[PDB]
Order: structure tokens, then C-alpha cells, then sequence
């Protein structure tokens, strides 16, 4: 649309691509550095920047867990049994396993990084499903939930036309895109359960903004 | 607070 | 399509239809996992499911698809939900049981929406039949076929949408956007289940209990 | 065993 257009959508990607042996210490560290890029994403999304500011704190708290792990399932589609980190640092299964986060690992192996790999997700198409999670009208606290659902609506609209527009062949893509997002909620869930332990247990280094996003709503 | 995530959002720089 | 007509989606949907509540709750959702089973065998397909598979997917899927169930049935009603049971359970005797939380979520995040949209009976039968559809759930012996069985659904549905709400370009996105609000809550109702079995005091009938037991 | 769901998945009649 003029409203959402996909090109400003592909712009915050785009303008996001980067530069100890405890998986789990590097994968927290690379969530903390993210945490301070995913704002700066979320700044470039058409509309976002122009909610209140509480608006803005509500829905990327509630939606950060996703978009982080949106954007390091995509930049894995190359790697062989493994995550790529935006430090650059590879995570392999055989770490993840050894370092009892065995299970999870493999959900986002298996629901996220291999279909995005099967579908050869793009980064219009990621860009669309990270603001549409942004976009999220279901948010405690919105001081105008109308809006936001308005805002998730000119996106999926957006990517619609695009998955029609540049997959002409592929009459099932769009729905296939948004049935990842039920996947990427309860690997969320569990990823975040798995961090409040990491942070009760002590033992693994927890830096401010990660913190941050950890103390209570 | 959300003292880091307010001064990121708030800064438009 | 034929090989997944929504008539026989529908007709899958219409063949089915203590002061604690959460003791009420649990009493109906045992009763409605035998109605499940009935309706999961009327889901064009699932039947043909090896036997492992179709214990997989109903294990998997139960918790969301009853709640999908009882969701839809509380769009007539306002700040409560209607069992299968019959009764009705009041936003304010959740509260007073100590899961107003999670009940004001069901009632914002799904009866709401539900009640917005003016949700019908083909479309909630589709969704419930995309969750049951789960080519995600874990040891499947042949996740490829469960896979291309969702895709079916979720073509019916869409065509579905196209044909009785031409108005509505947006409608199939809205139906399917509602799939993770279910995911979250269904977790979030499993971690209460567990809570009130790990806890005792909340009687649990013979098969939730089975669908709570951990292989 | 999933005894339960078994039997009534079993179930034709
Ligand atoms: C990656 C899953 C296995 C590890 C389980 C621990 C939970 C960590 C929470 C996930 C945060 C995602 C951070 C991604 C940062 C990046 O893009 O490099
Ligand atoms: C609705 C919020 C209550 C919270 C208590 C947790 C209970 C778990 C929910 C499982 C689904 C209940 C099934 C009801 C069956 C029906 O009447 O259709």
C-alpha cells in the first residue's frame, strides 16, 4: 500500500544486517546487542514511531522475544544443524544439547529455521511477520488497541499483495507465512521460561537491557 | 522504569 | 474442494454441539475430550490418520481445540462462558477462584474477536480443523501428509471466506491471525491444569487426567 | 499407554 508499503518494510531489515564456550552466555549476550538494534528496526517500521511513547515500550516488551528469534531463525536458513548469531558466533545442535537446552533448540531447528528454509522465506516476507508481531493489538495496556489492529492489518494486506505479486505460482504462501506465527508464540514462550531460569540460577553473565526486559511488567 | 528502552525510543537523533 | 469440503467441516461442528468453577471447567473438559475424539472422526481425512498419528495430533491439539469450542459458544453471552455442560461461569467468579488472568485474556483475546467479526460455525470448524492439522507435533510418521491435509483446510477456508464475505477482503488473515492469541492461551491454560493435578484439591476425571500424564 | 483415547479411536460402533 501507500499506507505500509512493502519497500520501507524490506528498509528496516535491510538497514538491521550486522556488521566463553556456554552457548547459552553467547546466545544472551547476542539478545542483549540485538535488544538495542530491535528498537532501531522498530523505528524504521512505517507508523510505529508516531504511536505514544507508552504504546511504543508496550509493544516491543511484549513482542521482543519473537522478533529476536524471527531474525536469527532467517539468517539461519544456510547453516547445517545450527543458529547463527548476529555476533557472528555459529551455535551447532550438538552445543545446544550439551548444554541441556537440547529441546528447544531443536523447535526452532525444526518449526522455524527448516520451513523458513523449505518456503525460501524472503526478507520482505520476514520484514511483514515482524511487524506484524510488533503490531500486536492484543498488547496489556494499549492506550488505543483500534490503531495497533489497524497497523497489523495494513501490513498483512501489504505482504498479501506481495506473496501475490512476486509468488503468482504459490496461491497458499501468505497463509503459510502467517502459520508460522502460532509456532513462533509458543517457541517464544518457552524461550522466555528458559531465560528467567538462566537469570534465577545465576551463572550466566545477564547484561542491562536483557535485565531490563526480564524485570517485571 | 524501563529506564534503557524509554531513552532509546524517546532519543529521535 | 472434494477433498476437503467445507459441508463436511460444518457438518462435523453441528453433529458435536462445587461452587469452584475451576472445578466446573474441569468436570466439562473431561466430558468434551469424548465428544473430541467424535468430532476429530468426522474431520474429512483424519480417520485414514495411522492410529499413532491420530493419538498425536488429539494430544497435541486438544487443549486448543476445546477452548476454540467454548470460546465460540460465548459470543451470545457478556463477561462469561458457557460449558458444554450447560453452565455458565461469570468474569467475577473467575476472579474470585483466582484465574481472572487468564479468563479476561479468553474473554479479550478470543470471545471478543469472535463476537467483532461475527465468527461462524464453517470458519471456526476450519480452525479448529487447521489446529488439529498440527504437522508440527512431535512424532508424527509422516509430518509431510498431516502438512499437505492443513493446506487443504486452509484453501477451504479461504475460498470459503472469498464466497460469503466478498466485502471482507482482510477476513482469512483475520481468522488465522486468532491461531497464535489460541497457542498462547492453551499453554497458559496447560500450565494451570498442571498446577491444579500437581497441587491436588480440583477433582480431575479419568481422561484429562490421561491427557495430562507426561510418556 | 494413552488406554482411553485409544479405545475410543478404536471405536466404529
Ligand atoms: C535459541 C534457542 C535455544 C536457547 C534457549 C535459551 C533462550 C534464549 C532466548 C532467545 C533470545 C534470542 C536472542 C537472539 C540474538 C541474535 O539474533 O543473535
Ligand atoms: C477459561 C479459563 C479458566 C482457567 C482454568 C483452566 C482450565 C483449563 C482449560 C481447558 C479447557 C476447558 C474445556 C471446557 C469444555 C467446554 O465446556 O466446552
Amino acid at each position: 500500500s501507500m499506507d505500509m508499503p512493502v519497500e520501507r518494510i524490506l528498509e528496516a531489515e535491510l538497514a538491521v544486517e550486522p556488521k566463553t564456550n556456554d552457548p547459552v552466555t553467547n546466545i544472551c549476550h547476542a539478545a542483549d546487542k540485538q535488544l538495542f538494534t530491535l528498537v532501531e528496526w522498530a523505528k524504521r517500521i512505517p507508523h510505529f514511531s508516531d504511536l505514544t511513547l507508552e504504546d511504543q515500550v508496550i509493544l516491543l516488551r511484549a513482542g521482543w522475544n519473537e522478533l529476536l528469534i524471527a531474525s536469527f531463525s532467517h539468517r539461519s536458513v544456510s547453516v547445517q544443524d545450527g543458529i547463527l548469531l548476529a555476533t557472528g558466533l555459529h551455535v551447532h545442535r550438538s552445543s545446544a544439547h550439551s548444554a541441556g537446552v537440547g529441546s528447544i533448540f531443536d523447535r526452532v531447528l525444526t518449526e522455524l529455521v527448516s520451513k523458513m528454509k523449505d518456503m525460501q522465506m524472503d526478507k520482505s516476507e520476514l520484514g511483514c511477520l515482524r511487524a506484524i508481531v510488533l503490531f500486536n493489538p492484543d498488547a496489556k495496556g494499549l492506550s488505543n488497541p483500534s490503531e495497533v489492529e489497524t497497523l497489523r492489518e495494513k501490513v498483512y494486506a501489504t505482504l498479501e499483495a506481495y506473496t501475490k505479486q512476486k509468488y503468482p505460482e504459490q496461491p497458499g504462501r501468505f497463509a503459510k507465512l502467517l502459520l508460522r506465527l502460532p509456532a513462533l508464540r509458543s517457541i517464544g514462550l518457552k524461550c522466555l521460561e528458559h531465560l528467567f531460569f538462566f537469570k534465577l540460577i545465576g551463572d550466566t553473565p545477564i547484561d542491562t537491557f536483557l535485565m531490563e526486559m526480564l524485570e517485571t511488567p | 522504569k524501563h529506564k534503557i528502552l524509554h531513552r532509546l525510543l524517546q532519543d529521535s537523533s
